[PDB]
RNA sequence: UUCCUGCCGAAGUUUCCCUCAGGAUAGCAGAAGCUCGUAUCAGUUUUAUGAGGUAAAGCGAACUUUAAAUAUGUAAGAAGUCCUUGUUUGAACGUGGACAUUUGAAUGAAGAGCUUUUAGUGGGCCAUUUUUGGUAAGC
RNA sequence: GCCCUGAAAAGGAUGGCGCUCAAGCGUGUUACCUAUACUCUACCGUCAGGGUUAUGCCCUGACGAGUAGGCAGGCGUGGAGGUCAGUGAGAAGCCUGACAAGGUCGGGUCGAACGGCCUCUAGUGAAUCAGCGGGGGAAGACCCUGUUGAGCUUGACUCUAGGUGGGGAGUUUGGGGGCGGCACAUCUGUUAAACGAUAAGCAGAUGUCCUAAGGGGGGCUCAUGGAGAACAGAAAUCUCCAGUAGAACAAAAGGAAAAGCCCCCUUGAUUUUGAUUUUCAGUGUGAAUACAAACCAUGAAAGUGUGGCCUAUCGAUCCUUUAUAGAGGUGCCAGAAAAGUUACCACAGGGAUAACUGGCUUGUG
RNA sequence: GCGUUGGAUUGUUCACCCACUAAUAGGGAGUCUGGGUUUAGACCGUCGUGAGACAGGUUAGUUCCUACUGAU
RNA sequence: AACAACGGAUCUUGGUUCU
């Protein structure tokens, strides 16, 4: 910190007046768009669907 | 298991990857992306681009270039991934026959539904909905 | 990771779950418990009813009365009912008392309901009796 | 009703022997085996019903399986109080023939203290030798779970007049995308604007086709005054004139052979893709928005529309006037928990098997 | 019943070629050798702010008990 | 089953605690 701190770019972004939306590795270096795509890298739920 | 997993890397523990096995279209528009982006997998072998279609009227079967998928029923994501998905309804170009609406406008398409399963069989049948 | 005799005696189901995980929770059975030993309980039969109205009586070849068991809950009385109105020709909360135990069908005979709490057991393996969705067949 | 074809292979299944007027099959009748079942008789323990000047005893009847678990009682064992004025120059111990924890005696050894009972207490229960090597010493592999410990990078949380301030340290790194949908004939509490009429909503037994819009097509004109019309009158019905149209034209506004009522139809959230975005195999659109040109209704035709509106969880007492309550509103906050990595990783296990459901495969979509 | 041979690739040998014979039949019951199935150590590129691991890939490799054949 | 090398358990001036 001080700006190194996540919580005070978020203040200042205002993001945190919707801070529900918060992705898990929310950061300066890929974001959201970038951590959803990475995260694929890491199906089978068997469901049974009525094909009507 | 249709979403087949392929085992990646020299040690197989990160996977991560999904295979379709059932039959799909694409068409022109495939263009293969760069192998690190491949998290579904459609193999050549298993892509059909005319399918079988006849109706009760002459028991006429032309073979005719599949058009598009419009609607697939179970998750129609499938839909999106242009699987066949026996029961899927279809657009096919049906200018073989010629057949012509009211007011002169030759009709040239028609939506089909695949009557056989394209998994267990080699040949892909329609009947047109008309 | 510890001797013996006798008695009783289970659980694998149920609620909260943003949830594999993790928690008790209602239930299964022995107990301090005394209030009733009852005219009290029943995985039950029957009498009256709604439904499987499955079609074979139809008497209305028009149509709905309605005939079998196909298994269901309810009333089957002990102060329940009644003489009497204490109170605002007709309504109700009716003191006091009476029919007192063939007292309100038959069958089994006293372990039935405790306000309360005790250690274990947490969503088990199989088959049959119903039909729902199947599609090669499993299910 | 049987037998034969009706498909099976890399020591099995009528169990084996075997059997043919069967010892194979369907069916009617005789004699018998047997389970810890059934009936009786005796023995061991529980309960209940009764007697006995008594926590003991006697007479009668039924029960007795069993894991976790509970309940009511006994034996042995370390030590101690009391008691048998106990046992022994032959005691304790060992092994062994006898009379349910366990106790007693004779017999081969023995040499120095050791027991019975009522209680207390607790560190107490044939047969071999010489050779190849099919099976069973590296035992861990390893899918994953521990949050048990660290190996690390950082705009991850926490610190290190104003500022840089993992350079440094402690820590985690849980267990989830679409959804809201109705309009008129009604009566009731509020609204009610208070001489009233009774409107512009809330919730209700109430339906109904208006297909959640009435779009088109063909017709009617109307609140209210007079003459009036059996009950019926000031409000029920039935006919002549007019509201410049106080009807509904949602309506706010300078304002119709209908835009109000009646009879028929009726999808519409249809298709491709010419401007905008967004992925995750950037996917010729996969799609709503923008619009294009068909499709449809309707009519005899000109014609008109019909093809969507709209919106992040949750707060509501995390806001208030309130010090014992009624809520008007997220355009007013802040997030559910602070990111990954480790075949450098170490340890323990829930753990697929060589290849058998219900014979599981065979030559003909 | 008796036979079913021999060369060949590797810039993978999930297989094809041709010498001779009358033919060079199809499988299971795994059982000495080589790829490889695994931690050795490193490299090129991919991906990321980085640790880290791969869409590829190369190099290095270590895994008498019972039954049979003869004899006393 | 009894005899014999072997073996070391039970029935020992020791330790602990206490003033």
């Amino acid at each position: 910190g001080t700006g190194k701190k996540e919580k005070s770019r978020r203040i200042r972004e205002g993001d945190t007046k919707d801070g529900n939306l918060r992705v898990k590795g929310e950061n300066f270096y890929r974001d959201s768009k970038r951590v959803k795509f990475l995260n694929m890298y890491t199906f089978q739920d068997s469901t049974i669907p009525d094909a009507r | 298991e249709m979403f087949k997993v392929i085992k990646t890397g020299k040690s197989r523990s990160k996977s991560w990857k999904r295979m379709i096995t059932k039959h799909t279209f694409v068409g022109e528009g495939f263009t293969r992306r760069p192998v690190k982006m491949e998290r579904i997998i459609r193999p050549s072998a298993l892509r059909q681009k005319k399918a079988n279609v006849t109706h009760p009227e002459l028991g006429v079967t032309v073979f005719l270039p599949i058009l598009a998928v419009k609607k697939n029923p179970q998750s129609p994501m499938y839909t999106q991934l242009g699987v066949l998905t026996k029961g899927t309804i279809i657009e096919v170009n049906v200018s073989e026959l010629g057949m012509v609406t009211a007011g002169g406008k030759v009709v040239w398409g028609k939506y089909a539904q695949v009557t056989n399963e394209p998994d267990r069989d080699g040949c892909v049948n329609a009947v047109l909905l008309v």
